[PDB]
């Protein structure tokens, strides 16, 4: 996940270790994903 | 096509010098019935609809991070100023329009911006404004500027007489330039309209 | 690449312009769920203390990096080293409770207690910084609960599996030397 | 009997960046759901690249302008993340919390004077192996460079390319390197048309390969 | 050689609450049988939504009464689980050992009156956001609520809703807060007919979705 | 079981851990399942 | 319950040598490439066996030469990685580090006189077993030789071989040790034509069945 | 690889007990394997 090394399984249960998630996304990814690149008009190269 | 028509209610609002729309952080709307509101949320598009405010008159006497900030909601004498003062929760995001009227001949430009919990900016922050969802205003290219954002906050419905989400800014860039055949002001105006509005919690009456 | 400057589209342009080559990157230390992934310092301690993640220090790595976000979620982990046991109450628990072996009561075990606590709020995200008030500082129930113990000598805090929303300013230090800000990097001796 | 074990000196000692995690004490904790909430980054970098902030120039500007319409160095500044003029970038404040960086840097420049002022603008990077910069178009030419005119376009983006011997940077700066290390950037003024009140708005962010590694806790606490 | 280990610094101190173990040391005891023991209960949300107990009104009375036949404000109380009112009650009773809390509360009105008595009543749910709660049911008639009138079926129940900014409320309330966070519940007599001895029992238990959370040991030992 | 989060087997045989029960129906839970609910009579919505 | 175990006694200490690992704190770091860099060496000995580097005789030359065209003994040295000839090698810097060594040990003689220069020499492997080496090529002949002429070909190599009653031989020699106990090599001069100022260069690299073992850090530090 | 002798795997993830290396060959072995051997010319034996 982040920062953590450990290739064995967690002693203890998901549901101790940590608080669980419940539900009823990358925005900036897509934002930078978005961005024009290269040239706008004709090249003479 | 710089031609933009925005309609949000029985309100339009043309612009002929647009650099089209900036949405910020999202496109749609998180989940309007959570479990908060048990249900009893309603939608009242009656106040989905442009209302208006002068922010400020850009003149060239203001340098380079002058701020002017509109804290949101603001007083509203229409419907959706009687939802806040009738229903105790409430949430919707804003269609944000700033249109800054010069000429061609004006120089300098603006930042315009929406931000999610406003703080006072130093000095030195303010050259990361553009960090929040922005566009400018530069005379010699555009009179408006267009944002929209959605609703957001640590509580999926808010009281906005304790707490005001989204706060317009804006900023001098570089400043006003003026000729003999230029403005020699620009009256900043700001065209907001509500989203998504949605309430809960019935309020009694005060008489 | 010439473009529109004030309809603000992300433009990033690249060395193939001018006949470059763009190379290949790796972002890990740039994760923000690792990044975030690591204890820090509070400093202003008592007896009696409740996590905030805003007494982190500002200029801190982790303090700065969290500043530079509005919302945020995340676990957490502390390492207290305290003298007598250590108590801990969840958000939302009166003052009184800490007092009581019923909460979540660590028996001192040298040379200091380190625990996993998950997140208490009642709120969906916290935040850094709130525009109004809940009756600038924040409103009261944003915090990961509470600790006592007879002397509270250190405490560390580390955010687990962090989620940050909507970037703000972060602050490198200013400079006055009119070039470069300078300063000693480590080289071998001799 | 029972399994033997040998408890290892040198080992066990609490390191503030281990990759372990603690025992937990209060289970069965059901969070308030977060469910696409608006604005999540989960790279800094990404950030960095869609988001690009100002430069400063003297006096704090964020912007250069030159009231003659001759040929002149408008700005010059250090290729370095410690560079006085990023100083106030998010390139920057982000860059401090690592060690080495490599890749590409963008800088973008919006010209904001009104209709009818016309500009020529050129940018050059000028690497290490020089005394002083130049201080003419002429002699920056021959360095890698672009030139271009304002119009109906009001930006212009420009990579500056990582070129060093060693594969990564170091992206603070040491009192003892009096000429920086990473080379300039040099920003020209070719010529101008009527434009003596106007600007040349200048920011910075990170190009597609740029990268930053080896986090670090630098500052004074 | 052996296995080695890391003692690690930190971990193994006892924690009340821990989610291990002991060792053994007497083992082999089989018990009496329990089989079909009778009134079992494995979640004390299941007695809570059970077994409605009475609220506390001006005296100690579980009971509400008025003697004009004029519209009256019978009874205000906090929508909080540490409201006067509440004091003797299994939800309250229950709600103090959990430091949250989300969703249904369900009132209980059971009419005691002569079969020669009649009244008209309404309840409201008042949220936060007025000075104030109203003290007339036409102003009161603008929130949420219930008009019910007596007759064969003695007993009313009306769920009082989780209305609020968060997730979760806090089941304590806190020295600073002077009007109640979660607003208040009114009930009104609208009028009556012959009822001026005649009392409304009122009760509390919980709703459907009535949920509390993180255990806590708050009271002075 | 209650409060116990090892995803590892307990070191003990349950014979040694706890007692055995022996033998020879939760009624809270049915008696409020069997609640009341809606409304009683006509409704005119 | 928990896992018991025995910590036990006499193990755990920090090793010098050991084969363990130490945990972790700083990951992932990935490293620039090295792809194919040039010059590479992954045993000490690859690289013994491809150098030969010069011994050294009276006076600190790497060659022999005798002014007279009788028979002589040019050179006698012990046959030790010890040895004062051999001091200035890279086979002998090499196995200073290890305790032990067998196999074959290479000289490498390299005629450097001009075309009118010839000689005649020989080379003599002489086994501990006699009190003094053999002063001439006669009484020398009894032993494992070879003899070879100058000519178009400067260089001839012969392998010193591994003889001895013990599997291996110990590097460094004991101050009580008076005769070398692995014995001696002799180089003598048959005879010569014109070759009064002509060297002959002799160097030292390791034989294929060479090895070294047992490391050991032996030096005054 | 070198000087480390456990029959079990490492219990931390090799992206945190080592650097990684990237890409864009020994030398001496070659060098050493590439030797003259024998004898040079004829040979009476």
């Amino acid at each position: 996940s982040g920062n953590t090394g450990s290739i064995i399984n967690n002693y203890y249960m998901q549901q101790y270790q940590n608080s669980m998630d419940t539900q009823l996304n990358d925005w900036f990814s897509k934002l930078a994903s978005s961005a024009f690149s290269g040239l706008f008009g004709a090249l003479l190269a | 096509d710089r031609i933009l028509t925005t309609r949000n209610g029985h309100t339009t609002s043309t612009t002929q010098s647009s650099v089209g729309v900036t949405y910020g952080y999202s496109t749609q709307e998180d989940h309007v019935s959570g479990p908060n509101t048990s249900g009893l949320e309603t939608r009242v598009v009656q106040a989905e609809r442009f209302f208006k405010k002068h922010l400020f008159d850009w003149t060239p006497d203001k340098a380079f991070g002058h701020l002017e900030k509109l804290e949101l909601p603001t007083d509203h004498k229409g419907v959706y100023g009687f939802l806040v003062d009738s229903f105790a929760y409430m949430r919707n995001g804003w269609d944000v329009e700033v249109s800054a009227v010069g000429n061609q001949f004006n120089g300098g430009c603006l930042l315009v911006a929406m931000v999610p919990e406003w703080k006072e900016f130093t000095p030195r922050e303010k050259y990361q404004l553009t960090l929040f969802p922005h566009q400018f205003i530069s005379p010699r290219t555009n009179m408006t500027a267009h944002i929209v954002v959605p609703y957001l906050g640590v509580n999926r419905y808010d009281q906005y007489k304790k707490h005001k989400p989204w706060t317009l800014v804006v900023m001098v860039v570089s400043p006003l330039t003026t000729n003999t055949v230029s403005a020699g002001q620009i009256k900043v105006y700001a065209n907001i309209a509500p989203t998504h509005v949605h309430v809960a919690g019935e309020l009694p009456s005060k008489e | 690449t010439t473009t529109t400057g004030e309809s603000a589209d992300p433009v990033t342009t690249t060395v193939e312009n001018y006949g470059g080559e763009t190379q290949v990157q790796r972002r890990q230390h740039t994760d923000v769920t690792f990044i975030m992934d690591r204890f820090v310092k509070i400093q202003n301690l008592n007896p009696t203390h409740v996590i905030d993640l805003m007494q982190t220090h500002q200029h801190g790595l982790v303090g700065a990096l969290l500043r530079a976000a509005t919302y945020y979620f995340s676990d957490l982990e502390i390492v207290v080293r305290h003298d007598g046991n250590l108590t801990w109450v969840p958000n939302g628990a009166p003052e009184a409770a800490l007092s009581n072996t019923g909460n979540p009561t660590a028996y001192l075990k040298a040379p200091f207690t380190r625990l996993a606590l998950p997140y208490t709020a009642p709120h969906r995200v916290l935040a850094t910084v709130y525009n109004g008030t809940s009756k600038a500082q924040l409103p009261a129930s944003f915090n990961f609960g509470a600790i006592q113990a007879t002397t509270i000598h250190e405490l560390l805090v580390r955010m687990k599996r962090a989620e940050l929303y909507c970037p703000r300013p972060l602050l490198a230090v200013e400079v006055s030397s009119q070039d470069r800000h300078k300063q000693k990097i480590i080289a071998p001796a001799k | 009997g029972i399994v033997p074990v040998a408890c290892s000196d040198g080992y066990g000692g609490l390191v503030t960046t281990d990759p372990k995690t603690a025992d937990p004490v209060y289970g069965m904790v059901y969070n308030p759901p977060r469910t696409n909430y608006p604005g999540r980054f989960t790279n800094l970098l990404d950030v960095a690249e869609a988001c690009p902030t100002f430069l400063c120039f003297d006096e704090g500007k964020p912007y250069v302008v030159t009231r003659t319409d001759e040929q002149r160095l408008l700005a010059k500044f250090d290729v370095s993340l410690a560079a006085k003029h990023m100083s106030n970038t998010y390139l920057s404040g982000i860059a401090q919390y690592y060690a080495q960086y490599s890749g590409t840097i963008n800088l973008h420049f919006m010209f904001t004077g009104s209709t009818d002022s016309k500009a020529r603008y050129m940018v050059a990077y000028v690497p290490p192996g020089v005394e002083t910069p130049p201080d003419t178009p002429e002699k920056a030419a021959h360095c890698i460079h672009a030139e271009w005119d304002t119009g109906l376009n009001s930006k212009f983006t420009f990579s500056i390319p990582y070129v060093s011997a060693a594969d990564y940077a170091y992206t603070a700066s040491d009192v003892a390197e009096t000429t920086n290390v990473q080379g300039w950037v040099c920003i020209y003024q070719i010529t101008h048309g009527k434009a003596e009140q106007d600007t040349l708005v200048v920011s910075v962010s990170a190009g597609k390969d740029f990268e930053l590694r080896l986090p670090i806790d630098p500052r004074s606490q």
